[PDB]
């Protein structure tokens, strides 16, 4: 099969920090560009943050730039999102998805509705 | 043409020197 | 300046005149007079014994007008013998009255030897074409065209090599014998006529192919290429077609109207310019096309390519790489007009420039086709591919 | 939660029908692959050098 | 022999008719410029052309035949089918400029653009940029309730281009912001570093004025840069 | 509320149960038994034909059932029917839509279909009595682009589409006999069976499915793949099938064994598999790759027996004559290369 197991998520009062994990299997996690993509409550998909195989090439959405930490453990084949500067406007349904093609630069994730490689996801809620 | 003209001169010298060789050949020696 | 043909013709005529003198001049009252004689160079009339004998310097000499008042002498001894040189049979004589620089020779003599290096160009060009045809994925309008330009540098190469054999035959025969070189030159007046007319065809060929390529780029940039195969056959037809259709009237008309042997055009004074205007016109096309190509390249480079913050001057050098291809350097030789008749100082840049245009082929082919990133990528990729 | 229930039901029905099916001992299958190869092995132009008469291109 | 000789004749004519048809085909075809127009929705992709399937557009402009295409009839899984166009003259990428609110789906536009930019198959394709909703962008920005500055803080310290073109009555931040997004695509332009393709900005919804002059001249220049690049100038 | 959660637990957990049933079956592996097999040795193909007929990049091919003809589709909107022997063009068809992502040849050669982004299945009759090849029948039921198709017969035919669903159609009525659903992505590739009882299909959900042509049910879902499934071909006897994928690995799966048979990959290949095809016996597995070099693997011994040089641009399609007499390679170089 192909699966990604999201951990973490829940209700958090703004300002905290969290290390989110995504379990990879059914494929070699080393070869795939990784990203965390959220679908906000009643809102379409939006890319959030992506990371290269080496963990060098890393981009964030304008807000989460530098204030959120995407970190990959290849040897353990797990993905991480460490949250700082939590806002109730960042609360959303967070999926951890991998880029489809192996050994590439582009990605065609954040595709609305159907998308191959994605876990069940978590709910991340920031109380007011 | 561009190369020719320059060689046209060369042939003019060839005709000159050859005519001179005729002169030496004829005047002195066998001609 | 004096050609061989009039030299032999006039000499034979002088010899004829002597023929009537020697045969027809009165017989001597007694043989104690020295006998009239033709030295094959001068006519000696009868000579009184013990007197000096004079004959004018032969009037057919190229400098005869400079030595119109010279005379050469023999000595008739009092015994009715021509005075003899000790150890020689020729008479004691004074030909000093009939005796007669040019650093150009280092430019002139060494260029052919120098052009030997130019032969190297042909070899690489041939192999370059072999590379181009070699693996068959390069066939396109761009490469079929450039290949036929390569053919035009080939045809100039062969023309110069044949041309050098043509003159050298005249020289080496002159060393061995030239009695036939005049006649052999009459067959050359059909033969060498073919060689030189081909020479015109080759130089016109190479420049007119520069015309075609300039049209290729200007036509390419300006608007879409229309009926590429059908229009292309017409392009090839202008490239080769203009040199025969244009040149052959000029060459045959010049030859038959004024048969100056294997040719010196400056004496003609009316053929060089008339042929030159189309050739010069071609190079002027090169000037407009080259000026527009680079102006367009810079114009494009500035708009958004510059927004890459890339120093231009190096890229402009890369653009300079284009220069052998269109050969838009000859214009320095296109300043020359009809009255100008080249120039002594110009002769140095004119000639060295000629060497440059000759090398235009080797450098051009290696510069943007034998060493092309796509061609190298495919050649190498095919190298491993065959492995 | 209202929109997911159709995929939840239908996919669980997918698991229901695709869960119980007839599986064969692998060794038999692979042996069948090799055997089928033992049949067509001479009928394999790439494997069996083709006689130029029987070669369509020669 | 009768069958083989007879097929050489008949089939020979078949070959002659077909091939001559082909040479008639390559010139007309290759002479046209095919363009791939794509945008999420509300792209006024039908408006630019309004002034064969509904998607394909056949047009004559300045003795230049154009073939525009709309992918509006396909689902959002593109990685398979988008490879179909690597010889297409240009990828026109049309995004609503005021989309920063909702979520900032313009950020998605950014990502998708990086995506097209990054494919090995599209390495040779230049992307012509359509920023749609120019006025709607300016006004929407002045609205302020949903702030770009959350999603593009670097606007505060990122500097105005030298060629600044404010519209009458236009707060300079609006104009610089416009060109600021354009530059945001520019760093993307330097992301490849190849120099094979480039991003040419455009403005629509400012007026109904035709993009054809832009569309053409830029396309002209692009393919000219294919020739030039393959001619070792660049 | 809170129903979907237990649905997730029962659903995936059950999935684990199916996994248990799968892995228990693993008593042997094909690689274990291939030790005894004599391998093929280094055996390569050669270019017997160079086909220069296309203006644009060739995107797909199919063999004619006669092992003589073969059909080629070009991205320029031309659909050309080729002749292997006489290397001429059997027919030339202008398409309605310039973009064609695939085409296929009827079992009887009566019809030939093509399709692509046009969202329509173009059926062309070779039997046109009034004249040359004209549009015979168009099947438009698709909510997505036309990805692929292959003939069951002259009447009913399977198509795949990015609509995420596959379809069994019937020309005369112009409707679908039945519609197959349940993949999670575009159905990129399919291969029919010789007995047309059932068919495999690859899709963008990284899973290969076996459906039943008649029943209209998903019979089996096999997931071994690392990435997207580009191309898939059933084994000649109908008992197995091969898979090309973006995983840069070609993989062999059995229908009857219901689990992964074997993995073909390489440490030097970062490029996906474009297309796949079999040999007569099924001993040789042909694989076209984006690197423009087609590796010929030994479908049993698993080592590459050889490679195909060839096209300088990406290999789009690959096919083998129904009798395994010949191999055909389409690429984006507009040239077709025929090998044996």
């Amino acid at each position: 099969q192909v699966q990604l197991q999201e951990s973490g998520g829940g209700l958090v009062q703004p300002g905290g920090s969290l290390r989110l994990s995504c379990a990879a299997s059914g494929f070699t996690f080393s070869n795939y560009k990784m990203n965390w993509v959220r679908q906000a409550p009643g809102k379409g998909l939006e890319w959030v943050s992506d990371i290269s195989q080496s963990g060098a090439s890393i981009s964030y959405t304008g807000s989460v730039k530098g204030r959120f930490t995407i970190s990959r453990d290849n040897a353990k084949n797990t993905l991480y999102l460490q949250m700082n500067s939590l806002k109730p406007e960042d609360t959303a349904v967070y999926y951890c998805a991998r880029c489809p093609a192996p050994f590439t630069r582009d990605c065609f994730d954040v595709t609305s509705t159907t998308y191959a490689y994605r876990g069940q996801g978590t709910q991340v809620t920031v109380s007011s | 043409h561009a190369e020719g003209t320059f060689t046209s001169d060369v042939s003019s010298y060839l005709e000159g020197q050859a005519a001179k060789e005729f002169i030496a050949w004829l005047v002195k020696g066998r001609g | 300046t004096v050609s061989l043909s009039e030299t032999v013709q006039k000499w034979r005529e002088y010899r004829r005149q002597c023929q009537h003198f020697l045969t027809e001049a009165p017989p001597l009252a007694t043989g104690l007079f020295c006998n009239r004689t033709f030295d094959d160079y001068a006519c000696w009339p009868d000579g009184a014994p013990g007197s000096f004998v004079n004959v004018s310097c032969p009037w057919y000499l190229p400098w005869a007008s400079n030595v119109l008042q010279g005379h050469v002498y023999r000595f008739c001894t009092a015994e009715g013998h021509w005075l003899p040189k000790d150890n020689s049979s020729l008479p004691w004589r004074d030909l000093s009255e009939c005796e007669e620089s040019s650093p150009e020779e280092r430019l002139l003599s060494l260029y052919i030897i120098y052009t030997v290096g130019y032969a190297l160009s042909f070899s690489a060009l041939v192999i370059a074409s072999a590379i181009l045809l070699g693996f068959r994925h390069l066939h396109c309008t761009r490469n079929y065209i450039h290949l036929n330009l390569f053919a035009s540098f080939i045809l100039r190469a062969l023309s110069v090599f044949i041309k050098d054999a043509a003159l050298k035959w005249m020289y080496s025969t002159a060393a061995q014998q030239h009695q036939w070189d005049g006649l052999l030159s009459y067959q050359d007046s059909l033969g060498c006529r073919l060689v030189f007319l081909l020479m015109q065809y080759c130089v016109a060929a190479n420049y007119y192919w520069l015309l075609v390529e300039g049209a290729y780029l200007y036509t390419l940039l300006a608007f879409a290429v229309f009926s590429e195969q059908r229009i292309f056959k017409l392009y090839l037809s202008i490239g080769w077609g203009v040199p025969l259709l244009f040149v052959i009237p000029w060459g045959i008309v010049k030859y038959l109207y004024e048969d100056e042997g294997c040719w010196t055009r400056n004496s003609n004074m009316n053929y060089w310019l008339i042929i030159r205007l189309p050739i010069l016109f071609a190079i002027g096309v090169n000037f407009l096309i080259f000026i527009r190509v680079i102006c367009i390249v810079v114009s494009k480079l500035k708009a958004n390519l510059m927004c890459k913050t890339d120093i231009k001057c190096r890229l402009a050098k890369s653009t300079l790489t284009l220069i052998p291809l269109l050969g838009t350097h000859e214009v320095i030789f296109a300043f020359v007009m009809d009255e100008h008749a080249r120039g002594t100082l110009r002769f140095v840049k004119l000639f060295t420039e000629l060497s440059f245009t000759s090398f235009q082929g080797l450098m051009v082919a290696i510069l943007y086709c034998f060493v092309n990133n796509e061609v190298q990528m495919e050649f190498r990729k095919s190298w491993e591919r065959w492995r | 939660n209202t929109a997911s229930i159709a995929q939840a039901r239908k996919l669980v029905e997918q698991l229901k029908m695709e869960a119980n099916i007839d599986r064969i001992k692998v060794s038999k299958a692979a042996a069948d692959l090799m055997a089928y190869c033992e049949a067509h092995a001479k009928e394999d132009p790439l494997l069996t050098p083709v006689p130029a008469s029987e070669n369509p291109f020669r | 022999t009768e069958d083989q000789r007879n097929e050489e004749k008949a089939q020979r004519e078949a070959n002659k008719k077909i091939e001559k048809q082909l040479q008639k085909d390559k010139q007309v075809y290759r002479a046209t410029h095919r363009l791939l127009l794509l945008g999420a929705g509300e792209s006024g992709k039908s408006t630019i052309v309004k002034q064969s399937g509904i998607f394909e557009t056949k047009f004559q402009v300045d003795k230049v035949n154009f073939h525009m295409f709309d992918v509006g009839g396909q689902r959002d899984e593109r990685r398979k089918w988008i490879q179909c166009f690597n010889d297409v003259t240009a990828i026109i990428f049309v995004v609503a400029s005021s989309s920063y609110n909702m979520t900032n789906r313009l950020q998605e536009a950014l990502n998708l653009f990086k995506s097209i930019w990054n494919n090995r198959w599209l390495r040779t394709i230049s992307v012509i940029l359509f920023l749609n909703k120019q006025d709607l962008l300016a006004e929407k920005v002045l609205a302020g309730k949903s702030k770009i500055e959350d999603y593009f803080p670097e606007f505060a310290r990122y500097t105005t281009p030298e060629d600044a073109t404010p519209e009458p009555g236009e707060d300079p931040r609006v104009t610089r912001a416009k060109y600021f997004i354009r530059d945001e695509f520019l760093r993307i332009s330097t992301a490849s570093g190849d120099g094979r393709h480039y991003c040419y900005p455009h403005f629509t919804c400012a007026v109904d004025t035709e993009n054809i002059r832009r569309v053409f001249n830029d396309c002209r220049d692009i393919i000219q840069r294919m020739h030039l690049r393959q001619y070792e100038l660049l | 509320q809170s129903e979907l959660d237990q649905l997730r637990q029962e659903a995936e957990q059950l999935k684990n149960q199916i996994r248990d049933a799968r892995k228990a079956c693993a008593d042997a592996t094909l690689s274990q038994i291939t030790n005894n097999i004599d391998p093929v040795g280094r055996i390569q193909m050669r270019t017997r034909r160079t086909l220069r007929g296309h203006l644009a990049k060739i995107y797909a091919m199919h063999w004619g059932t006669d092992s003589r003809l073969l059909v080629s589709a070009s991205q320029d909107g031309k659909l050309i029917i080729w002749d292997s022997y006489t290397t001429n063009k059997v027919h030339a068809i202008p398409l309605r839509s310039s973009w064609v992502m695939t085409c296929a040849y009827a079992p009887s050669g009566n019809y030939v279909a093509c399709g692509g982004l046009d969202n329509i299945c173009s059926i062309y009759n070779l039997k046109t009595r009034e004249g040359n090849v004209r549009v015979s029948r168009e099947l438009a039921g698709h909510t997505g682009y036309l990805s692929c198709c292959r003939f069951l017969d002259d009447n009913q035919i399977v198509t795949s589409s990015g609509d995420t669903t596959c379809a069994l159609w019937d020309i005369e009525t112009g409707q679908q006999t039945t519609t197959f659903t349940g993949h999670t992505g575009d159905v990129m590739s399919l291969s029919l069976a010789p007995d047309t009882r059932l068919f495999v299909s690859g899709a963008c959900d990284a899973s290969a499915k076996l459906w039943d042509v008649r029943e209209g049910m998903c019979r089996q879902t096999f997931t071994g793949h690392e990435s997207d499934i580009n191309a898939i071909c059933f084994f000649p006897n109908g008992n197995a099938f091969a898979t090309g994928s973006d995983d840069a690995t070609c993989r062999l799966f059995d229908l009857r064994a219901d689990q992964e048979l074997m993995t073909y990959s390489h440490d030097n290949i970062i490029c996906g598999i474009t297309s796949v095809s079999f040999s007569k016996s099924g001993r040789l597995l042909l694989a076209g790759y984006d690197d423009f070099n087609c590796n010929v693997w030994d479908a049993l011994k698993a080592d590459r027996a050889g490679v195909l040089a060839g096209h300088d641009n990406r290999v789009s399609c690959l096919g083998v004559t129904d009798d395994g007499m010949a191999v055909a390679t389409g690429s984006w170089d507009s040239f077709l290369k025929i090998w044996n």
